[PDB]
């Protein structure tokens, strides 16, 4: 897996 | 350190200010989303056009009762109110007055340069619109580059907006477990556009924030420095999601 990272979500 | 949005128009002056640590690192400024080349029209509202005396009396065109607005659709140039229409904020770039500032622990941020009433359009979140396969390619690239900041917005049931390399100053809006802005999904000319809007009166000088509802796929969580007394601790919460679920693929 990547060390860090993510995605923002409106709801 | 503080800098107004017209500082980002001169890329050479911007780049040199950045080398001096007075401006954030250079990115490509865009006015509207960039798609990776994928890319009878009448959706008029029913507002009766304002007379030229009503304009003079301060009445608003396509105000709160405008059917287009009520559905989060912007009016076009053909709107019955024409030049008066106040429901073309995204298209006309009728942003709030904001500045980019350096925060203690989160990198750069956005603050209100004047009091913003509640439900005020701040900025559009612009970026490159990725399909799921370019999203995975950038996940790999940003991870191998060891980026700290991430800039993926996943419009519900929709493609990723990546503002990492191209975007506007909305890419500086930091997360807070107790925010004063929200995203709103608007349609402009048949296309989804995501805007930041205030949810309360933001006083001049306050940082603008929203709730990322962040979905972490990284192994290592990021502690949240929002400082809220109801802070959730980490940006992503307690549990890690897969890369495909983060990217909104069921
Ligand atoms: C959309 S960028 C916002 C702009 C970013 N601060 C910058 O300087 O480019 C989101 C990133 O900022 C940082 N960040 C935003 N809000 C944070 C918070 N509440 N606590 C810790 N880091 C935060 C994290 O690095 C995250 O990856
Ligand atoms: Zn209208
Ligand atoms: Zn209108
Ligand atoms: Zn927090």
């Amino acid at each position: 897996a990547p060390s860090t990272g993510g995605v923002m979500k409106p709801h | 350190p503080s800098c107004v949005m017209d500082d980002f128009r001169d890329p050479q002056r911007w780049k040199e200010c950045a080398k001096q640590g007075k401006m954030p690192c250079y990115f490509d400024l865009i006015e509207e989303n960039v798609y990776l080349t994928e890319r009878i029209k009448r959706m008029q509202c029913e507002c009766t056009p304002l007379s030229k005396d009503e304009r003079a009396q301060g009445e608003i065109a396509c105000g709160e009762d405008c059917l287009n607005r009520l559905l989060m659709i912007e009016c076009s140039s053909r709107c019955p109110n024409g030049d008066y229409c106040s429901n073309r904020r995204f298209q006309r770039k009728q942003h709030a007055d904001v500045e980019v500032i350096l925060t203690e622990k989160k990198g750069w941020g956005l603050r209100a340069a004047k009091d913003l009433p509640s439900n005020t359009f701040v900025l559009e979140y612009c970026g490159e619109v990725l399909d799921h396969k370019e999203f995975k390619a950038r996940v790999k690239e940003y991870a191998r580059n060891k980026n700290i900041h991430y800039y993926f917005m996943a419009p519900k049931n929709d493609e990723i907006i990546d503002a990492t390399q191209k975007g506007n100053c909305s890419r500086f809006m930091n997360h807070s477990c107790e925010p004063n802005c929200e995203t709103q999904k608007w349609t402009v000319n048949g296309q989804l556009r995501v805007g930041f809007f205030t949810t309360k009166l933001v006083p001049s000088g306050s940082e603008l924030t929203f709730d990322y509802q962040f979905q972490r796929y990284g192994k290592e969580a990021q502690k949240c420095f929002c400082g809220s007394a109801n802070c959730r601790g980490y940006l992503g919460g307690e549990n890690r999601v897969s890369i495909r679920a983060a990217g909104g693929k069921m």
